[PDB]
């Protein structure tokens, strides 16, 4: 009576349009997979330990649990080390602050031993401050410069509070309309894509998005921002901006220097070079400043799997684990001994070696997984999971023990707290250190331990 | 590469275990040529299904059931490899545990699964996956009803074993407010999905306009493009197939008027379906045929029964030659239907057309023969003029070159209607 009579069936998930990256490439970097036991050392006269307001408290030789941050109840997967505060998320994904909070790093209130109860112990930043937490978004990344923080969303939104400082005094926070933000504060968007990674440096931050583009934000005396700034309009255009930077898939910031890795395993650099820690040329007497990105020139076989740099030295961690250092030898922060120091290391004119201009592999050292940098001293810990710090240890930031004099070259750290555990989040500040890690069974811990100490 | 992933794959370090699921994901992502036996071959797909378990974190199991999406996605034997690893049943978990985007993920992998073959779109039916699958759809990102839709539009799929009426016509209360979407890519497989359903028996197309469907089909028939047209159009296609009392639903939304609209569309299939449509509204009451009369629907018919090409002349003259079998009841339909131009590119068709076309044409030709029998009787006549103007147009030559051809049924009638008129 009645009659009765392409489209694609399968389908790869795969990049759209211009989309170089994914925020699913990067939070397996900063947020661990399971809860971790906080570690802290170094010095905390401004509070930066975490470890309560006692005086015993202040110093601190060797890795010390810290109990304000129980791996039970707690519960912190990430944590971003400034320089004199740092961020941590739980597994509900509340930022906690500790810190120094003089100018609203912390973005929690802090009035009403030596040290600050509230300073110095770690709580949580009040939820109702993150608008996007209500309407069911996590944090992916922390970032924590010297006085300014920074938290990213799963949906790309930006939130920062404290501010930057110039060389003078203090330079702003965004754009002229507000100077110091005590409480977290919704940054207006700066690009038509999403923002995928966080850089944190001294005084100035960097953003990446989907499409590549490098943004900017801080303070730019030393070209940090990857342009140049006059004295008039200097608050006017305080604010994320591009410099000409695409095609990125991964940045990451020293004190005044600046990394970032390219779609074509490109890696330059630019902001301040004064110890060669850009590692870009040979001749430190030549150029203090690299204005225009500059490529480094790494081996073939070299995959980068993270960059972290300090105030005048930068590590270059590979995929197969080897380490490349460039930068300072005044307080031993590449950790390259002096018997072993190639053919263009800089000596000055009193003939003291001063610096290692170019990325050198660091030999005689385990396979290293993650690698951090503070000022002056380093931790990178290696494939069993053990710590190896090294550079300035004056104020005993690589948790080696008590004594003062800078270690030269990556040694493990090994105390009761920490060798039965495999760390695997680190982070360093300007005078201490804090390390994330969990606990190894019995028989891990009895494998390993005889692998090392036989 | 693969030594070391695998290795840190296989790592007792979950850590590790994350950071090497998220390497197998890179490089399975790959716009071209993903190394899919090559990670299937490298042993490490039991290990991918076991990341999405449900005690596994989040991560983990996201980038491992977008792993696994990527290698279904293949060949139809790669596509195996995660069946047979038992992954179906724990796709199908993540729908209810893990977060929105772990659901999201594990969407797209039970699409491509559902979409290779009729066993694996039944065997993801088979798992109960209809339930969760649904009650994604009250979520706010764009893109989870995006992937969920054309999930669910690889589901209402196939027809040689069609899929179960029972665990999928639970689907249609959800694609009646997905229609009324703005995402251009969502609701072209929301509309797929709702054509690939309203094609069955009696149960589907009364089930199909019972939940408020039909309606938004027509206002659908008007889009920009015509990659929503399409499956809009063969929906209402597959509706009027039904009984009469289910095409005098669809005349209700202004069907008629928007099938002219598609008469002349720039896409050849939409004229093509159109026509078919257009036929089948024409075998119903007399009054549904007075329907297509009034709505201004003929002149450009007849006009495709000349100039267009075969493949849309025959569903025109299907529509033409039902029109005309509405003389019986009402004889002025071909009154109707010779002052339009008709008896023309009919005959013109005989020569052209196939036995079964012939044999409606022939119909169409009867039908217009018979009413002329009826006028030069009951009105003063003594000359059938239906046959005035058939060979007028050179058609009482053809139709006794019909006589010719050995098929029975045309033989049978192409010399019945010539003695009976001439």
């Amino acid at each position: 009576v009645k009659r009765t009579v392409h489209r694609a069936k399968k389908m790869s998930k795969t990049h759209a349009s211009h989309i170089i990256n994914a925020q699913e490439d990067y939070k397996h970097m900063y947020l661990s997979v399971q809860p971790l036991d906080i570690f802290c050392w170094g010095t905390g006269s401004m509070c930066e330990l975490g470890l309560g307001p006692l005086a015993k408290n202040k110093e601190v030789k060797r890795p010390r649990l810290n109990p304000f941050l129980p791996r039970d109840e707690a519960k912190i997967i990430s944590f971003a080390v400034g320089g004199m505060h740092t961020l941590a998320l739980d597994e509900e994904s509340n930022v906690w602050s500790w810190g120094c909070n003089d100018v609203g790093a912390l973005g929690r209130d802090t009035s009403n031993g030596d040290l600050n109860e509230l300073e110095s112990t770690p709580a949580k930043i009040p939820r109702e401050s993150f608008p996007p937490l209500a309407e069911g978004h996590k944090v992916v990344q922390l970032a924590a410069t010297d006085n300014m923080s920074c938290a990213l969303f799963s949906n790309g939104e930006v939130y920062a509070w404290g501010t930057f400082r110039c060389n003078e005094g203090i330079l702003g926070f965004y754009q002229d309309k507000i100077k110091i933000q005590k409480t977290p504060w919704k940054v207006p968007t700066f690009s038509k894509y999403n923002i995928v990674q966080l850089a944190p440096g001294k005084d100035h931050i960097l953003f990446l998005d989907e499409e590549g583009m490098v943004f900017a934000w801080g303070n730019g005396q030393q070209n940090q921002l990857g342009r140049k700034v006059m004295e008039r309009f200097r608050l006017k255009t305080l604010d994320p901006r591009p410099f000409g930077l695409r095609h990125v898939k991964y940045i990451a910031s020293g004190e005044n220097h600046c990394f970032a890795l390219t779609k074509d395993n490109k890696l330059v650099s630019w902001g301040l070079n004064q110890f060669g820690q850009c590692g870009v040329s040979e001749d430190v007497e030549d150029g203090a400043l690299v204005t225009k990105p500059k490529r480094l020139a790494l081996p073939d076989n070299v995959v980068i799997r993270s960059i972290a740099a300090g105030e005048h030295h930068s590590l270059i961690l590979s995929q197969d684990g080897d380490l490349y250092s460039c930068g300072r030898l005044d307080m031993f922060e590449v950790g390259i001994p002096k018997d072993n120091l190639p053919e263009y290391t800089y000596k000055d004119v009193h003939g003291k070696a001063r610096a290692v201009p170019l990325p050198t592999k660091l030999n005689n050292v385990p396979k290293f997984k993650s690698v951090a940098a503070g000022s002056h001293h380093s931790v990178a810990v290696a494939q069993n999971g053990i710590a190896y710090s090294w550079g300035f240890g004056e104020t005993y930031a690589v948790g080696l023990g008590p004594f003062e004099d800078d270690t030269e070259v990556p040694t493990r750290i090994k105390n009761t707290a920490t060798q039965d555990h495999n760390i695997i989040l680190v982070g360093c500040g300007g005078q201490f250190s804090v390390s994330g890690g969990v606990k190894l069974s019995d028989e891990d811990a009895e494998k390993r331990a005889d692998e090392m100490d036989d | 590469e693969l030594p070391q992933m695998t290795q840190q794959l296989n790592s007792d370090d979950m850590q590790e275990q994350l950071s090497a699921t998220v390497k197998f994901r890179q490089i399975l992502s790959r716009e071209h040529r993903p190394p899919i036996d090559v990670v299937i071959q490298a042993g490490v797909v039991p290990r991918l299904v076991e990341f999405m378990r449900e005690n596994q974190p989040e991560m983990l199991q996201l980038e491992a059931a977008w792993a696994l999406t990527n290698i279904a996605s293949g060949t139809s034997a790669q596509t195996k490899v995660v069946v047979d690893a038992d992954a179906v049943p724990l796709f199908i978990q993540l729908l209810y545990t893990g977060s929105v985007e772990v659901k999201e993920q594990a969407i797209w992998a039970l699409g491509n699964v559902a979409g290779d073959s009729t066993d694996y779109r039944d065997y993801v039916l088979q798992c109960n996956a209809m339930e969760p699958i649904l009650g994604l759809f009250n979520s706010n990102k764009p893109s989870l009803i995006r992937t969920a839709t054309w999930t669910l539009s690889n589901l209402c799929r196939g027809k040689k074993p069609q899929p179960d009426w029972s665990v999928v016509s639970q689907a249609l209360p959800t694609l009646a407010k997905l229609i009324y979407s703005m995402d251009t890519e969502t609701l072209v497989d929301a509309c797929w999905a709702i054509s690939y359903l309203s094609d069955g028996p009696q149960e589907a197309i009364q089930a199909v306009i019972d939940v408020r469907i039909p309606k938004r089909l027509v206002e659908l028939l008007s889009h920009e493009s015509t990659l929503v047209q399409t499956p809009a159009l063969r929906a209402v296609g597959n509706i009027v197939t039904g009984n009469d009392l289910q095409t005098q639903v669809v005349i209700n939304a202004g069907v008629l008027p928007a099938l002219r609209l598609l008469l002349s569309s720039p896409k050849e299939n939409i004229k093509k379906e159109a026509c078919w449509t257009i036929s089948n509204i024409t075998a119903g009451n007399t009054e549904q045929i007075q329907a297509v009369i009034d709505a201004n629907l003929i002149p450009p018919l007849v006009k495709l029964l000349e100039v267009a090409e075969y493949k849309t002349k025959k569903e025109a003259c299907w529509a033409i030659s039902n029109a005309s079998s509405g003389g019986l009841q009402r004889p002025d339909i071909i009154r109707y239907l010779v002052s339009q131009g008709c008896i023309k590119p009919l005959c013109d068709l005989l020569e052209i057309a196939d036995n079964r076309i012939i044999e409606v044409t022939l119909d169409a030709l009867e039908n217009i023969l018979k009413m002329g029998e009826a006028d030069k009787e009951a009105r003063g006549l003594n000359i059938n003029e239906n046959a005035d103007f058939i060979e007028k147009a050179g058609g009482m030559e053809k139709i006794f070159n019909c006589q010719q051809n050995e098929n029975d049924k045309i033989y049978e009638k192409a010399y019945k209607i010539i003695e009976t008129y001439f």
